[PDB]
């Protein structure tokens, strides 16, 4: 399932909720909706999982 | 006497925590000599008068 909207009638329902702020948007912070690379590990090495 | 070799080795190292900041309670690298001065023994040296 793949669909889209636009243009033609039809009544449609919407928006989200509690995403990002003022307040944290600027900057670094914990970019917690868009997190990035997995690490801890200070041994030299920043570990991340692979198959 | 607050002489020369006292004075301490500039004051960080391991990896968590780069030179350029406020380290309060962990554990460091401690004083050098002007004259060199570290690294530092650990030792398994000691006389009679004590264990």
């Amino acid at each position: 399932g793949c669909n889209e909207v636009n243009s033609v009638n039809c009544n449609t329902s919407w928006k989200i909720v509690l995403f990002m702020k003022w307040s944290d948007n600027k900057d670094d912070i914990l970019k917690g909706g868009d997190v990035v690379r997995l690490f801890h590990a200070e041994q030299e090495k920043f570990l991340t999982c692979d198959e | 006497a607050g002489n020369e070799g006292s004075w301490f080795y500039i004051q960080p190292f391991y990896k968590l925590r780069s030179i350029g900041d406020s380290v309060v309670i962990g554990d460091k690298v401690v004083l050098n000599p002007v004259n060199a001065g570290q690294p530092l023994h650990a030792s398994s040296h000691q006389l009679v008068d004590n264990p």
